[PDB]
RNA sequence: GAAGAUGAUCAGAUACCGUCGUAGUCUUAACCAUAAACUAUGCCGACUAGGGAUCGGGUGGUGUUUUUCUUAUGACCCACUCGGCACCUUACGAGAAAUCAAAGUCUUUGGGUUCUGGGGGGAGUAUGGUCGCAAGGCUGAAACUUAAAGGAAUUGACGGAA
């Protein structure tokens, strides 16, 4: 079986072997590199929410804060759901961050 | 750069760029900066890049400060060059 | 799917090559125009042809398209190409001033000719991208 | 090459390339011949009278080719300024 | 050798500062040009133009060198300088191609556009590379208009200039083309502005 | 790169040892080194030997091809080994007895 | 370490004709080297060549003619015994007829022909076709 | 039925281009066929192999057949075509076709001293296609054609009379083998000697010279 | 959370899933000496093609800002410089090809060295050595067997992949 990437798990290149990072869904260890890193920064409000809470709500403006979640997948994990994404060969060499 | 480069003489800025060793002939870049201290009237040749807390002749007056590369020439100092 | 086919398609470009002139936007008549000149077997096929090359005069009449450009419309483009809207005055001469060149190129106009007009620009490299 | 006594065997004696040497084979489809006509006295291009290069097909590859052929020109007189000596 | 009459006139050189076909090329550089003439700070190259202008009369002289003129098979893809290339080939009978290349045109001897130069020129090389490649299998030389970030492969006698495009290309090709007529043609003389006008060239209002 | 052999030109012994630990991969070598048909073989590394036939004995012959292959079990004079040989042709095994 | 200087030297050469360059810079420059550059030159593989004076080991310039193919250097100076001499041309060179292997002997560094003519072998060096 | 498209081919019509020589030295390249033929007519083809070949489907196999050949005669030319297509002969014939358009020069030199006429190679030159690596080292006067019988034939075609072989690395791979052989038949031409020291006048081709004639009207 | 209990599911399932959970996991004193310890790329050396960045040094910029007035450190900007954990094209160099700026300068075969491999299995076994508290390690066969074992990719077919 050839290579299917030159980087693999990515980041470790000239770093022995890192520390490694425990999965969200799975809690499975996967290295901190083979990790999948997608940041969710959702509203601590639902959409449609948000208006009814304003409704309730004292005060003007108001914090309506945003929930900071750094969440890592074990590929496999990722690749059932999550960013992934299956690429051809070709596609694969593409680094730039998709969409925008 | 490419094919003809016509070797034995570059133009002196190539050479200037180039690392102190990857030229035609090695020839350093560093200088004897003939300092005057603000005290006593008479001058110190002092090499640019000292790797010493410079002195003057006999004087604890401290002219340089030895940086890595050249010397920082401590507070308000006058100095010649080579 | 009233896709008009490849074929009868072609057949149109062709006749719109062939004789741009004698083919009235209005129909019947180019259906007529079609009949007298090329050997159409069928009557429908011969029908759809017509109303291609009707539509593709319609195009036309608003405006020149892609593979249709034979004869008239090059002498149309041809002679708008040859006498230009442009150009009053030179154009592109020295009409204000005389030419706000940069310092680099004045040097260099310098080294080549020997007096020419120039208006030496201050050069503002100017901060980020 | 040159057998008994001249008779000079071995035809299609091939074109060199001016600028590396480098011999132009048969199907070296990518070397050329640039044909330079000869100047004359304001105007005047003189018909059917060229300084003639041949370029092999390597140099073109590489893109070291252009370069290689100003420097040709400077060396025949058909420039100045061009082509330095010293880069 | 050469005349030493050619020797870049004042107003030509006014005109081509004016186009600003030297203030192009920006940051990025390559390694096989040295038509620089001292950089200008931050994201500028400025281009030695005495040098474009050998370039140009050389390239005229192998034009005129080519005798069936319908042969010289100039070529443009990118928008600005198809006119120009038009305009060209018209002032000199030379088949042109404006906008798509069509692949298998020099090689494909069934195509409906099958050309067979004995000389091409084209604007960019970054643009038009396909041509060029297409030329590299079929023994062509290749005229081609480089900025300073423009491949030189399978390219002969790179004319530089400006390729941020607009007025210096268009003005480049009127250029070319005052020397092929200078060389062989009917001006006899390198004065006289004469009965042309570089405007007819150029990008036009959509 | 050198090429991992030793291309000094006083680095003949180290060599020829390496050519002597290499010999030993090659199996024919081995085989002649070693002595495996003088030890081994049934036979005492000679093209032929007599031997007394034991019994004719059917044999089921690999796979494609399917049959029996009328072998005969023998046990060889002089070296007391017993084996398999197969008898060609066409009967041939009632002419063996 | 640097080991075969003049090895280094060839292979550099040989890169350089490869690529199409016109001249080469050498920084050891030895003795032998120049020896062989002197050989090249009799026969006709090389332009002019210089030694400059790095107040120090060497440092040599050389100018490609574009004749050169290869410019070989056999790796341990094997002890040629005269009859040996013809199986190595054999080995090396394409050809009866051209090209040379230079080789160093007590007369000096000189090429195989040169070596049979003066009736005098010893250590080959390399080689040039 | 001839008709030329290609201002060589032309030219070769209007005859002003006299043998394929002058077409080697302006590395003429040489779309149709004919032009060949007209130019030599001595081409013995010879078909080396036909291997069968087969894409597979959702039913099936394509059948396919790769035909080797390669033509020649004895003057120092030779050709290599392959080609793959369902019916054979029209294969074959394509094959051939290919092999003529490719036609390209030997160098043919001298084992060692001139003496007579040459039907060696001048060099030891050398392939390579896939893992073949055919290298052809210039023999004496009478000792054959030392080869691979496929290598052999194709020596033969060329007008080498005399020459060793090498072939190494998986020759059964014949058309591979052809492929490299040829090449380094090519790379004979390219090979620079001290004969071709001497500098060279670069005539004008017959494409620029004869520029009325060729070229539609 | 190997062991083990235990709750479902299936023709069954001491298997997942599920719940719990000794040994450990973690550590401290001894060993052991093995790994997909993998960049599945030995080391040293030289040379060959562009590009930007990026870390650590170090030069030059009447550059900008800091502001305690000139500042001077600091921190950038830009150019070059040497340095390790990193893209695109053609490859003429390579390579079976994936690919490779080295896996290049190799039938145009030789810069300097160490180590390893020689169809597959039998077998990392048998045996002996040796090393260990052991588990195991290093070392390491043959008999016998067999026409393929592999690699890379191509088209298919297929997939509780998208
Ligand atoms: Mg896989
Ligand atoms: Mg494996
Ligand atoms: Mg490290
Ligand atoms: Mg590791
Ligand atoms: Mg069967
Ligand atoms: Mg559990
Ligand atoms: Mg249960
Ligand atoms: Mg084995
Ligand atoms: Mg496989
Ligand atoms: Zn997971
Ligand atoms: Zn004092």
């Amino acid at each position: 079986m050839p290579k299917k990437r030159a980087s693999n798990g990515r980041n470790k290149k000239g770093r022995g072997h890192v520390k490694p990072v425990r999965c969200v869904n799975c809690s499975r260890s996967v290295p901190k590199d083979k990790a999948i890193k997608r940041m969710a920064i959702r509203n601590i409000v639902e959409a449609a929410a948000i208006r009814d809470l304003s409704e309730a709500s004292v005060y003007a403006e108001y914090a309506l804060p945003k929930t900071y979640n750094k969440l890592h997948y074990c590929i496999s994990c990722a690749i059932h759901a999550r960013i992934v994404r299956v690429r051809s060969r070709t596609d694969r060499r593409i680094r730039a961050p998709p969409q925008r | 750069m490419v094919l003809v480069q016509d070797l034995l003489h570059p133009t002196a800025a190539s050479e200037a760029r180039k690392h102190k060793l990857k030229t035609l002939v090695q020839s350093p870049r560093s200088h004897f900066l003939d300092v005057k201290c603000p005290g006593c009237l008479n001058i110190t040749t002092v090499f640019s890049h000292a790797q010493t807390a410079v002195t003057c002749e006999s004087c604890s007056t401290v002219l340089c400060t030895p940086t890595g590369g050249k010397a920082k020439l401590s507070e308000g100092t006058s100095f010649r060059r080579k | 799917g009233r896709v008009r086919t490849k074929t009868v398609k072609r057949a149109s470009k062709a006749l719109i090559e062939k004789y741009y002139p004698k083919l009235t936007m209005d129909f019947q008549t180019n259906k007529r125009l079609c009949d007298e000149i090329a050997t159409i077997q069928s009557k429908r096929l011969r029908n759809k042809i017509a109303g291609y090359t009707t539509h593709l005069m319609k195009r036309i009449q608003k405006g020149p398209v892609r593979g249709i450009s034979f004869k008239l419309q090059e002498e149309e483009r041809e002679r708008k190409d040859q006498y230009v809207p442009d150009v009053s005055a030179l154009d592109l001469s020295h009409s204000n001033d005389v030419l706000n060149v940069d310092t680099q190129t004045a040097e260099l106009v310098n080294s080549l000719g020997l007096k020419l007009p120039l208006s030496v620009s201050s050069v503002s490299a100017v901060r980020d991208r | 090459m040159e057998n008994d006594k001249g008779q000079l065997v071995e035809l299609y004696v091939p074109r060199k390339c001016s600028a590396t040497n480098r011999i132009i084979k048969a199907k070296d489809h990518s070397s050329v011949q640039i044909n330079i006509a000869q100047v004359d006295e304001e105007g005047r291009a003189i018909p059917g009278e060229y300084v003639t290069y041949a370029l092999s097909g390597y140099i073109r590859a590489r893109g070291e080719a252009d370069d290689s052929l100003n420097r040709l020109a400077q060396q025949d007189g058909l420039l100045k300024n061009v082509w330095s000596y010293s880069r | 050798s050469l005349p030493s009459t050619f020797d870049l006139t004042s107003e030509d050189a006014q005109l081509l500062l004016a186009a600003r076909v030297h203030l192009g090329a920006k940051n990025v550089q390559v390694h096989q040009e040295p038509y620089v003439y001292k950089a200008r700070p931050d994201g500028v190259n400025v281009i030695n133009v005495g040098k474009t202008w050998e370039k140009i009369v050389l390239a005229a002289r192998i034009i005129a060198a080519i005798p069936n003129p319908e042969d010289v098979v100039a070529i443009s893809s990118r928008t600005y300088g198809q006119r120009a290339v038009l305009k060209y080939a018209a002032h000199t009978g030379a088949t042109p191609i404006a906008g798509r290349f069509t692949p298998g045109s020099f090689t494909n001897y069934i195509t409906r556009s099958f050309k067979e130069p004995r000389l091409v020129i084209v604007t960019d090389p970054r643009s038009d590379a396909q041509a060029i490649k297409e030329s590299s299998y079929v023994n062509i030389p290749v005229i081609a208009l480089t900025d300073l970030d423009s491949p030189s492969e399978y390219v002969d006698v790179a004319i530089p200039c400006n390729n941020r495009g607009k007025h210096s290309i268009g003005l480049i090709w009127y250029l070319l083309a005052r020397e092929v007529l200078r060389l062989r043609g009917a001006l006899p003389d390198r004065t006289q502005p004469w009965a042309i006008m570089p405007d007819l060239y150029f990008y036009r209002n959509p | 790169m050198g090429k991992g052999k030793p291309r000094g030109l006083n680095s003949a012994r180290k060599l020829r040892v390496h050519r002597r630990n290499n010999r030993w991969a090659e199996t024919t070598y081995k085989k002649r080194l070693l002595g495996t048909a003088f030890k081994s073989s049934p036979f005492g590394g000679s093209s032929h030997a007599k031997g007394i036939v034991l019994e004719k004995i059917g044999i089921e012959s690999k796979q494609p091809n399917s049959a029996i292959r009328k072998c005969v079990r023998v046990q060889l004079i002089k070296n007391g080994k017993k084996v398999t040989a197969f008898v060609p042709n066409d009967g041939c095994l009632n002419f063996v007895d | 370490t640097r080991t075969s200087v003049l090895a280094d030297a060839l292979n550099a050469i040989n890169n350089a004709e490869k690529t199409g360059k016109r001249q080469v810079l050498i920084r050891p420059s030895s003795k032998v080297i120049i020896k062989f550059l002197q050989v090249m030159q009799k026969h006709g593989y090389i332009g002019e060549f210089e030694y400059i004076d790095d107040h120090r080991s060497g440092k040599i310039v050389v100018q490609l003619n574009g004749r050169l193919n290869k410019c070989g250097v056999i790796s341990p100076r094997f002890n040629v015994k005269i009859a040996d001499v013809e199986k190595w041309t054999a080995n090396l060179l394409p050809a009866r007829q051209f090209g040379y292997v230079i080789l160093t002997t007590s007369a000096g560094i000189m090429d195989h022909e040169e070596a049979h003519r003066k009736h005098v072998s010893g250590k080959i060096l390399g080689f040039v076709y | 039925g001839w008709v030329p498209v290609t201002k060589l081919g032309r030219l070769v019509k209007a005859g002003k281009i006299s043998s394929i020589e002058e077409i080697f030295l302006h590395s003429l390249p040489v779309k149709e066929f004919q032009i060949i033929d007209q130019l030599l007519p001595n081409l013995k083809d010879e078909v080396m192999n036909i291997k069968p070949v087969q894409k597979q489907t959702r039913a099936g196999q394509r059948t396919r057949f790769k035909a080797v050949v390669v033509v020649g005669d004895s003057n120092g030319h030779v050709g290599l075509g392959i080609k793959t297509a369902k019916e054979v002969a029209g294969a074959i014939r394509a094959g051939i076709i290919i092999a003529k358009l490719s036609v390209i020069p030997i160098r043919r030199g001298y084992w060692g001293t001139n003496l007579g006429q040459p039907h060696s190679l001048a060099t030891k030159t050398s392939g390579k296609c896939g893992s073949v690596s055919v290298r052809l080292i210039p023999a004496p006067r009478g000792s054959g054609i030392v080869a691979s019988p496929a290598v052999k034939k194709l020596m033969q075609l060329a007008g080498v009379e005399d020459v060793y072989t090498s072939s190494t690395g998986s020759t059964r791979t014949l058309e591979n083998t052809l492929k490299a052989a040829f090449v380094a038949i090519g790379n004979t031409y390219g090979f620079l000697t001290p004969n071709l020291w001497e500098v060279q006048a670069l005539t004008p081709s017959p494409m620029d010279v004869y520029a009325d004639y060729a070229t539609a009207s």
